[PDB]
């Protein structure tokens, strides 16, 4: 039977969530909390509070994933709550601006930190990083198109690599702290900025760093026991990332003072140059391996999202096809890789993250209020675990705070993002809303011929 | 209708020779394209040239020093101790100064040579342990402490004119004692009154460098002629030496350009210090309309800028009634000078100048932030080029970082600049348009890129244009 063959264990889910949550943010820039907090102890407080507020949302997606039990991770939940229109808007904006830009940016940072010991303070060449990024994207696309177990093995290996590197940084900081100095942690909370506009921006920066706890909800139909292995893996992977994020900043503040932290391009590179005499290239190599681990999880999640969106009536049905042996969604992965390679061609794509700062948390909060509305409207659905209504309410308030910040400040880019997200409405009312045997025949014949040729090339049929 | 193939008809049509060859051809073409783009990246990487190695700088290569010669005038009445100095290090860290030159604190009576001891503190400054408290308290805020060890600092002749050997023995013991106690450097002043100057300076520099290599020795002279300054720096070349070399004149700007380029040519672009005196304020030598220009110059020249206390607010010892002009009082607030009450206004004080964004303290704070972080202002290369009649223009550039252009107008007339460069290195050639960081006079706002061909200057104005690495 040609179906999608559920092969994801508990360890694979833990490695997926940890390898998507820990990325380049803990390595190259844990600076926003310190620049808006102006103290060490208040920065550690803001890091712990951001970890708690991300646990509160991860529990809500554990309940949503065990209740609805369909892949897509907000697309399926908005379909189950307010179906049709808003789900298509979310699918359109993630197809158009969110996932190609993030995948291209992760690939570019991988390529930039692969060549950093050759170009220490040098302004590394531009065209050599785009080629390495394209090679990285094409290699991970091939690996995920071959087998699913190959992608889970890659995720396991590079998650172990980044965790071992962060453990090395933590152990060096702890042995220098307890050894003979302990100097910066004597007069903490001095010079602290106890204002609303500073604590709010520090919490915003700390809460962007915990992003990515919803990766396993995109692949829910491929987990062995989804009523057990999804919330157990979420509850395993949350305190690991929280403890690692606190202890890495403690190790950063033990060795470095505030001035050279706030005036460095990457804090971990300065840490490695100051505490490791030789073998200071280990840390940029580890940053490159961390970005290689994150790109694989992003590719798998985006391909499964586009698969489900194709199956639900949007996004024409070639993207729903499955390979007849080696049961992998090949044309979905091909479409995702093509879009990421197209977005690599645009110089200064780091501007483009300012356009979906508003939309991402808007759709997370929309899925949380959909969970609340389904708790009110359908109270007799089979829920294998239901929590209190405390967590969805406090995460609804947290997401309202998360979307209020890019609307007040940085207000021109948010309206551009809303225009980008609303730019798919000519496709919804003129193609999707109208049924078949009323659409133009010359479009249908062309799409059918292209689907048949792509089906013969990729050896892929729809699910039986 | 228009649905796709099922598994059986796909397995029967996608097995013909003609589709199999297409799939294998596309697979091999994809893999050779992947290897081709990897080879292109490897070829492009090994043809990007190189970048040179940093120069491993000392702590006095990274910003300005600050001389506090009289201690009781720096605070005021009663609180002129070494204990009261501990409460000023947050003001000193507002300036971002990297070192501090504490004046002579030891017991000197007068010309009696056998009674003065350089190891034991005069009790009018404190005792031995609050000096230690001060050293640790300054070490926490990243400020180094240099100790002045001039023997006869109460008296007209500064080096005990009768004997020469025993005072050299005094300084030789004092260097060791205070280096073990933990100071980060020394300063000896008035070395033109010391016979056999170049011999004792080499010995003291040896002892100080032999303890550690992050130690410093500063020498001061009242000379202004280049040949004596060069004569003291033949065997010694790691020595910072402060002099009256730039305090002569500069009524015309090409004269100051000649002085700076002649010094840097005559010493071979070694590390130097830039100041106007060995102990005196900038308002001992310049009118008040040139202080911003000289403060822009002293921060963007390749060396260590050295200032006395009160140079950052523009303190004048002749702006008020009677007073020793060798040691005026610092004007912290408006009750800093108790005598002749009401004579100090608000824009003459530290407190009243911190709010005005067009004050002199604000220019000092912006310039000393840019000096301690930009790599082309930390160890960049200096190059001056010719300009109009009465200008002084130069550029500082390191490798591939942001480059700085400084244009200064030492003239009482309007100038259009006309930067006739034409001789710069290819790594630092001038663009057509450059940004702005600041100006000394109001009328402009910064960040707006200005074109460098109709560049016009109002009198006594300096600019801090900036531009990135390109071709
Ligand atoms: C100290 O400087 C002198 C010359 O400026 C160098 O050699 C020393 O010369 C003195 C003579 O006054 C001898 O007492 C020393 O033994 C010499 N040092 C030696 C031989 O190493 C030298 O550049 C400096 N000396 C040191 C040890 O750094
Ligand atoms: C440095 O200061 C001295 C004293 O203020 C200046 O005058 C010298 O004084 C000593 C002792 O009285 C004499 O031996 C010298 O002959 C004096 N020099 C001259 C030129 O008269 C000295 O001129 C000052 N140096 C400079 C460069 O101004
Ligand atoms: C100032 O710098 C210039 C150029 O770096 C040098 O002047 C040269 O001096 C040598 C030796 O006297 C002459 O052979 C050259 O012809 C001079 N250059 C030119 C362009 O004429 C020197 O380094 C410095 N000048 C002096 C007088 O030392
Ligand atoms: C502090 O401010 C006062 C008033 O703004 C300045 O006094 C002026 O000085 C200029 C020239 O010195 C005169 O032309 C004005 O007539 C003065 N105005 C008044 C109201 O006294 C004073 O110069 C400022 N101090 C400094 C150091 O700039
Ligand atoms: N869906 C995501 N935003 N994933 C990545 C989030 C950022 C990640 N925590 C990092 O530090 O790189």
């Amino acid at each position: 039977q040609v179906k999608l063959k559920k092969e994801i264990s508990l360890l694979n889910g833990v490695c997926l969530i940890v390898g998507n949550m820990i990325g380049s943010g803990i390595f190259v820039s844990p600076k926003g909390v310190l620049i808006y907090s102006a103290s060490f102890g208040l920065s550690l407080v803001i890091w712990a509070v951001g970890g708690l507020f991300s646990v509160f949302g991860a529990l809500c997606y554990a309940e949503l994933g065990t209740t609805i039990k369909k892949s897509g991770a907000s697309y399926a939940y908005i379909l189950e709550a307010f179906g049709g229109f808003l789900a298509f808007i979310r699918l359109w904006t993630s197809l158009l601006i969110i996932e190609p830009t993030s995948q291209a940016i992760i690939a570019i940072t991988f390529a930039n930190y692969m060549v950093q010991p050759l170009f220490p303070s040098c302004f590394a060449p531009y065209a050599a990083s785009r080629l390495l990024a394209a090679a990285c994207i094409c290699l991970l696309t091939f690996i995920n198109c071959a087998y699913v177990k190959w992608g889970t093995l890659v995720q396991d290996i590079f998650t172990y690599a980044k965790v071992l590197a962060l453990i090395a940084v933590i152990v060096a900081g702890i042995v220098r702290l307890g050894q003979g100095a302990s100097t910066h942690f004597e007069n903490s909370f001095e010079g602290s900025s106890f204002a609303v506009g500073d604590i709010a921006l520090a919490l915003y920066s700390a809460l962007f760093s915990y992003s990515g706890w919803d990766t396993l909800n995109y692949v829910t139909e491929e987990i062995k026991n989804p009523e057990r292995n999804l919330p157990l893996s979420i509850g395993i992977s949350m305190p690991i990332v929280t403890i690692i994020y606190i202890l890495t900043n403690v190790a950063y503040y033990t060795v470095l003072d505030m001035r050279d932290i706030l005036a460095s391009d990457a804090v971990a590179v300065t840490f490695a140059d100051q505490i490791f005499g030789i073998f200071n290239w280990i840390i940029p190599l580890s940053v490159a391996l961390s970005c290689f681990g994150g790109l694989n999880a992003s590719i798998v999640a985006a391909s499964r999202l586009f698969f489900v969106g194709s199956r639900e009536g949007h996004l024409p049905d070639a993207i729903c096809m499955i390979h007849v042996e080696r049961f992998t969604p090949v044309p979905s992965l091909l479409f995702n890789g093509i879009m990421a390679l197209i977005y690599l061609c645009v110089e200064d794509i780091f501007q483009l993250i300012n356009y979906y700062s508003f939309s991402y948390w808007f759709f997370v909060g929309l899925s949380i209020v959909g969970q609340l509305y389904l708790r009110w409207k359908e109270p007799d659905r089979p829920r294998p675990l239901k929590l209190s209504v405390f967590f969805p309410i406090v995460f609804c308030l947290c997401t309202i705070f998360l979307v209020a910040v890019p609307l007040y400040s940085d207000t021109i880019n948010s309206l551009i993002g809303i225009a980008i997200a609303l730019s798919g409405l000519p496709f919804y009312f003129l193609i999707i809303r109208v049924p078949e045997h009323k659409r133009p025949l010359y479009l249908r014949r062309i799409v059918g011929s292209a689907t048949r040729y792509l089906q013969v090339l990729c050896m892929s049929v729809a699910a039986e | 209708k228009f649905t796709g193939l099922s598994k059986e008809e796909l397995l029967k049509v996608a097995g013909s020779p003609g589709w199999v060859r297409t799939r294998w051809a596309l697979l091999l073409l994809f893999w050779l394209g992947w290897l081709g783009m990897l080879a292109g990246a490897v070829v492009i990487i090994v043809r990007a040239p190189r970048c040179r190695e940093l120069p491993a700088q000392k702590w006095w290569h990274t910003g300005a020093l600050y001389r506090i010669g009289d201690l009781q005038a720096f605070q005021g009445h009663g609180a002129g101790n070494l204990a009261g100095l501990k409460g000023r290090l947050d003001y000193l860290s507002s300036l971002k100064v990297k070192g501090l030159v504490l004046g002579p604190i030891h017991k000197n009576q007068k010309d009696d040579v056998a009674q003065t001891d350089l190891l034991q503190i005069d009790p009018n400054f404190g005792s031995k342990e609050d000096f230690d408290s001060l050293l640790q308290s300054a070490k926490k805020k990243s400020i180094r402490v240099i100790l002045d060890l001039t023997p006869n600092y109460r008296g007209e002749n500064s080096w005990f004119s009768t004997q020469v050997d025993t005072v050299a023995t005094k300084v030789k013991d004092a260097l060791e004692f205070w280096l073990q106690a933990g100071v980060d450097g020394f300063q000896v002043r008035d070395i033109e009154n010391l016979k056999d100057a170049s011999s004792f300076l080499a010995e003291w520099q040896n002892i100080t460098k032999g303890f550690s290599e992050d130690r410093l020795l500063i020498a001061g002279t009242n000379s202004s002629d280049l040949q004596q300054i060069l004569s003291l720096l033949e065997s010694n070349k790691d020595l910072l030496l402060t002099s009256s070399y730039l305090s002569d004149s500069g009524s015309t700007g090409e004269h100051t350009k000649s002085l700076v380029t002649q010094y840097l040519n005559a010493t071979g672009n070694r590390w130097c210090s830039w100041s106007l005196s060995q102990a005196r304020l900038l308002t001992s030598f310049l009118p008040a309309q040139l202080l911003r220009l000289y403060q822009l110059m002293l921060f963007t020249l390749p060396g260590t800028p050295v200032f006395s206390y009160g140079d950052e607010i523009g303190l004048d010892a002749a702006a008020l009634p009677g007073q020793p002009m060798e040691a005026p009082v610092m004007l912290w607030d408006e009750s800093s000078f108790p005598d002749i009450p009401g004579a100090v206004s608000a824009n003459m004080t530290v407190k009243g100048q911190s709010e005005d964004p067009g004050s002199l303290l604000s220019l000092f704070r912006r310039l000393s932030d840019q000096r301690s972080k930009e790599r082309s202002l930390l160890h960049g290369d200096f190059h001056a080029f010719s300009a109009g009649p009465g200008l002084f223009s130069y550029i500082r550039h390191w490798d591939q970082n942001e480059r700085f252009l400084v244009v200064l107008n030492f003239g009482d007339v309007g100038l259009s600049a006309g930067l006739q460069a034409s001789d710069l290195p290819a790594s630092a050639s001038l663009p057509a348009k450059a940004d702005l960081l600041l100006s000394t006079q109001p009328g402009r706002e910064e960040g707006s890129p200005l074109e460098l061909e109709r560049l016009k200057l109002e009198p006594h104005e300096g600019l801090l244009l900036r531009f990135p690495y390109a071709a």
